[PDB]
RNA sequence: UUACGGCGGCCACAGCGGCAGGGAAACGCCCGGUCCCAUUCCGAACCCGGAAGCUAAGCCUGCCAGCGCCGAUGAUACUGCCCCUCCGGGUGGAAAAGUAGGACACCGCCGAACA
RNA sequence: UGCCUCCUAAAAUGUAACGGAGGCGCCCAAAGGUUCCCUCAACCUGGACGGCAAUCAGGUGGCGAGUGUAAAUGCACAAG
RNA sequence: GUUGCGUGGUUCACCGCGGAGGUAGAGCUACUGGAUGGCCGAUGGGUUACUGACGUCAGCCAAACUCCGA
């Protein structure tokens, strides 16, 4: 039992009903999945995402992630369809709460120069996403056995049908906005 | 003068089409539609055939029909 | 008037057989000339009759011209024989039926309109005739 | 107002048609309120002035072998180069009904400044009660400037007339030159 | 494909200098993380040229 | 929802095995339905679209099964297998209703493999 | 007889959208991953074991012509044959478009509640 | 100059010209067979590098994508 | 075409019934292109009198356009 997700169904679960007015408890919003990509770009050059994104997403989230392929050519990316170009993994069930506690607490204040992410970022219903910059916000990679530096965007897919109430759910998890 | 070196050219004429109309008695194995691809379709004791060319599988009378907006043969023995 | 771009750069000839189903009131404006019979009218037709109706009013009023010219038709090299390839496309044409609006225009003055359009007829390879809004 | 004397056709087609047009005639039909269609003939050149006045909307009396009947003119069919009236749709009214009516706007103003005014539509579709149907309705333009153009709202409808076409047909347009 | 294909994920004790300590289940060896800075001890989690004038004269 | 892209890809997927698999008068085809609860079965003769012969669990003798549903699919697995042979039928085809082969759609269809049904 | 669950015919007059209401058994979301089985990563899905919760959604029922769809009668275009120098005419067929309108489907077998 | 596809070609088939447009003399051990599963392009919103457009997430989208290769006839039930 | 040997109404015409079409015509916010006048206005240009995309409102065209269709 995760204790982010007892925290979420103890008083997250029955705030929400008192700050909008829901008629049943099945429309009480609940985050279903996170999910987390590279995307390494300069992978179609060198053909080197073996050890740089596979093998730290695997140690940030806990389980191997999927390689995505290209799916048209683009000549100014040096880009041929069919070559790898992302690297994604998909949280469900603990290993999401388990993330999403670990995110929160100890990793999401180690950026560098850190004054809160944005509230507006929401694309229309309710899912958040922003990107981290470095490896290194989190403590489950190292600084030593990694290649080159790079960054991966974070998608927090909720049940909220608008923005403000998938605002004020992430609010009441405990993500940090300015 | 100048020429049509561009053009002049053909490949021949196919005979494809509708072989045995609606209501026509038939034998077992006659061709009843040739054609490229299925502008028509197999229905009941008709096959289609390896360049799309629905034959009978049963002796009895040609029928066409619709059967969700494509348009099918079939046999009624 | 000429297009910028066909599909097909030799066509056959448009076919002068039918009375006009389409574009046979005025839609526009005001005074128009209605076709009486067919013809091939050019492109270089149409504009001595844009400007002789246009220099005729010389301000105020609005000319519509509802026919373009996008068939084109063709022609071989001057001193040839019959028959070795068809040739390069020459002229731009409408086809016009019988009952065609041509052109179109608004005028405030009725007499100086009416004037102005029995000009345009006499560039044009047809019988015509100057019909209003009913 | 208009008394107008019909006659049922007897035989219907296309030599018929042509028959009924060299006696003077036009054919037309009469379709209603859930009815059988009527097939009749109409006088021609007495049909011919009653749209020619009153407009083209102009409710008619008829008489249908001695029988009486209130008709609007739904659609007539012009020929293109005779302009003749070939044939006409009649449908049948009582005494009100929210029928649609295209009805012509007149353009009343003066353009001032260098200012050409151009209009695109010629009439509203508007809805009104089956017997008054207005004969046009009006639009006027107080010296507009190059600019500031009328529309389909802000159009001078009286009671019971109302506007369904669309709330933005640009009537009147106001330009430079 | 749900086994042995993936990294070891086991029971994870994290600290912090501050004094907060959790339980979780991450992928650290030994399960012994510890942090400097936390939730609890961050900032943002708690928090002119006429007076430079003044302050001069 | 997800249980409105449940209906629509269950049925696509039994449109897709429809267009190979009929079912006569000597040959019905047994469909079944399957639910979170129970699971249902019939032979409709895909002629004139007569049900011949249908089985469920929510009838009182499944419904006192004991066991997990795999033991209540066999149990409805051997009541079509004979409310079949007492119709006439003793050949059928198997329809899957878009579901996947296994587990307690097997096990309906072992019980009718043994108590009659050739298929 | 059902504001029931299936399987078909049928493939928009049947769709798409809007607004209301529905939960006996059933259909579902749902709660879990020990066991069969499963994910180019993920028990999301597929599969299995369950019945704490709920009609919010699907599903069903009713109402809306809104966007789509169907659409005459008459007339015209075109046309077979014939007469006729053209023009046109006689006889036999006859659109597309638009209009009057229609339409928020209808039918069959099995199961359940009721008969 | 042989073969293949379209228009001419006059709503079966067939139809000429030194008439109007194009392709072929290959390729694939999977791009064959079967079994099962999936739905596209485009547009909109949000997102470290990252741009009109790489990868991601949510919408909308009944086929405008795709099909080894010309074109026609087909194929969303998919033949993708 | 004719003639010998066979076969016999199987040929042909009209009436009725069952069938497949994509020509004439027509239509195009049903596709691919062409294209007139407006309205809106991407961006380009010289800060905004010029270009005026995509749309939308009317009227149109096509052997190699077709939702239709004799
Ligand atoms: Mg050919
Ligand atoms: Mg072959
Ligand atoms: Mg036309
Ligand atoms: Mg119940
Ligand atoms: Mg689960
Ligand atoms: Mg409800
Ligand atoms: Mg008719
Ligand atoms: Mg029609
Ligand atoms: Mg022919
Ligand atoms: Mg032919
Ligand atoms: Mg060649
Ligand atoms: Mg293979
Ligand atoms: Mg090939
Ligand atoms: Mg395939
Ligand atoms: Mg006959
Ligand atoms: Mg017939
Ligand atoms: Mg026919
Ligand atoms: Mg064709
Ligand atoms: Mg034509
Ligand atoms: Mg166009
Ligand atoms: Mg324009
Ligand atoms: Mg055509
Ligand atoms: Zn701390």
């Amino acid at each position: 039992q995760p204790r982010l997700k007892e925290r979420y169904r103890s008083e997250i679960r029955d705030a929400l009903r008192k700050q909008f007015g829901y008629g049943n408890v099945m429309q009480i919003p609940t985050v279903t999945k996170v999910v987390v990509n590279m995307g390494v770009g300069e992978a179609a050059r060198d053909a080197k995402l073996i050890n740089g994104a596979v093998n730290d997403l695997a140690l940030i989230t806990g389980q191997k992630p999927e390689v995505r392929r290209a799916r048209k050519s683009i000549a100014q990316f040096k880009l041929r369809e069919g070559m790898p170009v992302g690297v994604r993994v998909t949280l469900r069930g603990d290993r999401m709460w388990e993330f999403l506690d670990r995110l929160t607490s100890i990793a999401l204040p180690r950026i560098r120069d850190f004054r809160g992410l944005s509230p507006k970022q929401f694309d229309g219903v309710g899912n958040y996403t922003f990107g981290l910059a470095e490896q290194a916000v989190f403590h489950e990679v190292d600084v030593d056995k990694i290649d080159r530096v790079r960054g991966m965007d974070i998608n927090v897919v909720t049940s909220a049908a608008t923005d403000d109430e998938g605002r004020a759910l992430l609010r009441a998890l405990g993500f940090p906005f300015k | 003068g100048a020429s049509s070196s561009r053009n002049g050219r053909d490949s021949a004429a196919q005979r494809l089409g509708v072989k045995r109309y609606g209501g026509q008695v038939v034998k077992a194995g006659e061709i009843l539609v040739r054609q490229r691809g299925t502008k028509f379709h197999p229905g009941v004791n008709v096959g289609r055939g390896g360049d799309d060319t629905l034959f009978a599988k049963t002796a009895g009378a040609v029928e066409f029909g619709i059967k969700r907006g494509r348009k099918t043969v079939s046999i009624v023995g | 008037l000429i297009p910028r771009k066909v599909k097909h750069r030799k066509q056959h000839h448009p076919r002068q057989r039918g009375i006009a189903s389409g574009g046979t009131t005025v839609n526009f404006g005001d005074y128009g000339i209605q076709a009486l019979e067919h013809a091939y009218v050019t492109n270089r037709q149409i504009e001595s009759a844009r400007i002789a109706i246009n220099r005729h009013i010389k301000r105020g009023g609005k000319v519509w011209i509802n026919i373009f010219p996008d068939r084109p038709l063709t022609k071989k090299p001057a001193e040839t024989r019959m028959g070795s390839g068809k040739g390069s496309p020459e002229w731009w044409v409408a086809n016009v039926k019988p009952g065609r609006v041509l052109f179109e225009l608004s005028y405030p003055n009725e007499g100086v309109a009416r004037a102005a359009l029995t000009r345009a007829i006499h560039k044009l390879p047809i019988k015509a005739r100057i019909i209003t809004r009913e | 107002s208009n008394q107008l004397r019909v006659t049922v056709r007897t035989e219907t087609g296309k030599g018929a048609s042509r028959r009924a047009r060299r006696a003077g005639k036009i054919p037309a039909v009469l379709y209603g309120h859930g009815a059988e269609p009527q097939h009749l003939e109409l006088p021609g050149h007495d049909y011919a002035a009653v749209l020619r006045h009153s407009g083209t909307n102009a409710v008619l009396t008829l008489d249908i072998a001695g029988k009486e009947q209130l008709a609007l003119t739904k659609a007539l069919h012009i020929h293109p180069i005779r302009r003749t009236i070939q044939h006409a749709d009649l449908l049948v009214v009582r005494r009100g009904e929210k029928v649609v009516v295209e009805v012509s706007v007149v353009v009343e103003g003066q353009a001032g400044p260098d200012t050409l005014v151009t209009q695109e539509t010629n009439s509203i579709e508007i809805e009104a009660e089956a017997l008054s149907i207005p004969e046009q309705l009006t639009v006027s333009i107080e010296g507009a400037e190059p600019g500031t153009q009328l529309t389909a709202g802000q159009i001078a409808l009286p009671a019971g007339v109302s506007l369904i076409s669309d709330p933005d047909l640009l009537v009147v347009n106001v330009v430079k030159a | 494909m749900k086994s042995d294909i993936h990294p070891a994920y086991e029971e994870t004790t994290v600290v912090c200098g501050c004094g907060n300590t959790f339980q979780t289940r991450s992928t650290k060896p030994g399960g012994r993380i510890v942090v400097e800075v936390c939730s609890q001890c961050h900032p943002f989690y708690t928090g002119g040229r006429v007076a430079r004038f003044e302050k001069r004269y | 929802s997800v249980s409105a892209t449940r209906r629509i890809s269950r049925l696509r997927r039994h449109t897709r095995l429809r267009k190979k698999l009929s079912g006569t008068a000597e040959r019905p085809r047994l469909v079944v339905h399957r639910s979170a609860r129970h699971i249902h079965v019939q032979l409709v003769n895909d002629l004139n679209g007569t049900t011949v012969a249908a089985a469920s669990s929510i009838e009182a003798d499944v419904r006192g099964v004991p066991g997990d549903k795999k033991a209540r699919s066999v149990r409805v697995g051997q009541l079509i297998a004979e409310r079949a042979k007492a119709a006439g039928i003793d050949t059928v085809v198997f329809d899957r209703g878009g579901y996947t082969y296994g587990g307690r759609i097997a096990a309906l269809a072992d019980a009718a493999r043994e108590n009659g049904l050739s298929f």
